């Protein structure tokens, strides 16, 4: 959270595991797996995707069969902010991998690409 | 019914323990004592809270109802001789008061009966010393019809028989509820109705729990009719006896309206006092 | 159905609010009806489900007789029940005071007299949040902050599995 100081307020942060409707209101996300962050003097909070999947692996294509399910974020409360505050703010998102990952099976990107 | 501690010596005080200040957010009061804000002698404190035990509390037998009968000719159609009083405490006020300051309570019960009866008119004749019978008449039990009729053979019902003018009549009972205590409050119903049933199905007053919880007293003058009406009145004293009680609640504030925490009237129970007047 | 539940009453606003939420958890909270009729307050009305109720500032009493609304007058120094809101301060509970705390977490075991009870018929708990000292912000408009109820069963334990009970509504 990079809000000023004097801004409070509390989010709540989904991952729903796949086979449902996406989660379009806190109603449906708060239902799947969820952290509600407090925005205080401790301006981040971390939310881990736990390992939910009926393959032992998923493949790194967008692939139905092993679709991953669905990261939503939405406001508990509010945010809340003193006069003379910027009103509006900004979040910045990180993501890693937990020490339970791995990768297998070796292949070229399509990330990069070479013309004659 | 324990002691009290002791006061003990405090003297000046100059650190950065600070038990006057305190976070009342948090939910919890705080357990100061004197010696914690103020300089204190040493006192042996001799005052015990023997009278402030729940027992003590309810140590005390309350009127929860007066019964009227009549024994008079079964032709006059005015007069009522037996009558039937669902058992309850909250026919008065000020035991029910004392009872729900709890939510729960388990009890044994006392039930004291003063009898009292007098003349009606003075160019009958008199009368002779009468008998009444107070019958217990459990739930599903057959309520008597008329002051002679067979319910009052008592085969299986607890019947006690007073003697006009022997000292009042008492019984005891043990905790009698089909629950682990007795419920002062219920938040619920006795029914849930259901989606597509009528609007005069599944339908029942918000906070009972039984039609019938404890049954009644059918109380009568066993005497045939003298030739002039006499009048009674039975009172009944209830004394919980080995109470237990769960979940203090804040005494009821404004008068009763009811069996249940309706209230209609008197809704400005305090007083006008100034800010700054002592 | 028997369960306890951990209640978590969250409620931010800024070093320049003020107020003061009282949050209770009342067992048994039986609440007045709106009617001469004693205890007269329908099963609908009861159960507002997620939605809840409000407390009111005063006693309005219904009169329509062809239709009654049959619903709580719950007033708010009464506490809803005929006993002064200042007491109500003996049951569990939590104050949210802006200028100290944005939340309130209340662990209610189950409560009863019974070790297991009908989930639909009764209510063990009722949850009370009065505004002790009103909401004020330095500003000629009127300001409004979101009050989030957040609410785990814990140690669920259901009996006496049959088809499912569908309450009637409306
Ligand atoms: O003299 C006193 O001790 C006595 C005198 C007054 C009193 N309070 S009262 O408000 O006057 C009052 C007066 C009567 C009844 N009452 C009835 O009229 C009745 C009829 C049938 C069954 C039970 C009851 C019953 O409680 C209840 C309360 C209680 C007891
Ligand atoms: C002559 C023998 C008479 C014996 C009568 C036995 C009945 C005992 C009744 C005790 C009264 C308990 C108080 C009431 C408890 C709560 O109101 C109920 N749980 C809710 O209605």
């Amino acid at each position: 959270f990079c809000g000023s100081m004097m801004a409070t307020g509390k989010l709540l942060v989904s991952y729903a595991p796949p086979g449902a409707e996406a989660p379009k209101s806190r109603k449906e996300a708060m239902l799947g797996t969820h952290v509600i962050w407090d925005i205080g003097l401790q301006s981040s909070c971390t939310m881990v995707v736990p390992w939910i999947s009926n393959t032992t692996y998923r493949q790194t294509i967008n692939d139905s069969f092993t679709e991953g399910g669905y990261i939503s974020m939405f406001y508990q409360t509010r945010v809340v902010v003193p006069l003379s505050t910027p009103r509006k703010m900004d979040i910045l998102g990180f993501v890693s991998a937990c020490n339970d990952f791995s990768v297998r099976l070796l292949r070229d990107t399509t990330h990069i690409s070479q013309e004659a | 019914a324990n002691n009290l501690p002791d006061t003990q010596s405090s003297g000046p005080a100059h650190s950065k323990e600070t038990p006057a200040l305190t976070a009342v957010e948090t939910g919890a009061t705080n357990p100061l004592v004197p010696s914690d804000t103020v300089q204190t002698r040493h006192v042996i404190q001799k005052r015990t809270r023997s009278e402030s035990t729940v027992e003590s509390f309810f140590a005390r037998g309350a009127c929860v109802a007066i019964i009227e009968v009549d024994n008079d000719a079964p032709t006059k159609r005015a007069s009522k001789l037996f009558s039937v009083w669902k058992i309850t405490y909250k026919d008065t006020v000020q035991l029910r008061r004392k009872l729900e300051f709890f939510t729960y309570s388990r009890f044994d019960m006392e039930f004291t009966f003063v009898v009292t009866s007098n003349y009606t008119d003075a160019n009958n004749g008199h009368a002779l010393n009468q008998v009444y019978q107070i019958m217990y008449i459990p739930p599903g039990a057959p309520i008597p019809g008329k002051w002679n009729d067979y319910t009052w053979q008592t085969s299986s019902n607890p019947s006690v028989f007073y003697t006009y003018g022997a000292p009042p009549a008492r019984i005891s009972v043990p905790y009698v509820g089909i629950a682990n205590a007795y419920s002062h409050f219920y938040d619920g119903f006795a029914k849930v109705p259901l989606a597509g049933q009528a609007s005069t199905e599944g339908d029942s007053l918000y906070g009972a729990a039984s039609l019938n919880d404890f049954g009644s007293l059918a109380v009568r003058v066993v005497n045939d009719h003298n030739p002039t009406k006499l009048t009674s009145k039975i009172r009944v004293y209830m004394k919980p006896k080995h109470v237990r009680v769960w979940c203090p609640r804040p005494p009821r504030a404004v008068p009763y309206y009811g069996p249940g925490v309706d209230y209609k009237d008197g809704l400005a129970p305090l007083p006008e006092k100034g800010l700054t007047t002592y | 159905g028997r369960a306890g539940y951990t209640v978590h009453v969250q409620c931010n606003a800024s070093k320049f609010h003020q107020g003061a939420l009282g949050v209770f958890a009342v067992p048994e909270m039986c609440l007045a009806g709106d009617s001469t009729t004693h205890m007269f307050t329908k099963y609908e009305n009861a159960n507002p489900g997620e939605k809840g109720g409000e407390f009111k500032g005063s006693f309005t009493l219904d009169t329509n007789a062809t239709n009654p609304a049959r619903n709580f007058c719950p007033v708010d120094y009464l506490f809803g029940s005929g006993v002064l809101a200042g007491n109500a301060f003996v049951y569990p509970h939590q104050i949210i005071n802006l200028r100290t705390n944005n939340c309130a977490t209340l662990v209610l075991p189950y409560v009863n007299s019974l070790s297991i009870d009908s989930m639909t018929k009764h209510n063990n708990w009722g949850i009370a949040i009065l505004p002790l000292a009103p909401l004020d912000f330095a500003t000629e408009s009127s300001t409004e902050i979101p009050i989030t109820l957040t609410i785990a069963p814990m140690c669920c334990e259901f009996n006496g599995l049959r088809n499912i009970t569908v309450p009637r509504t409306q």
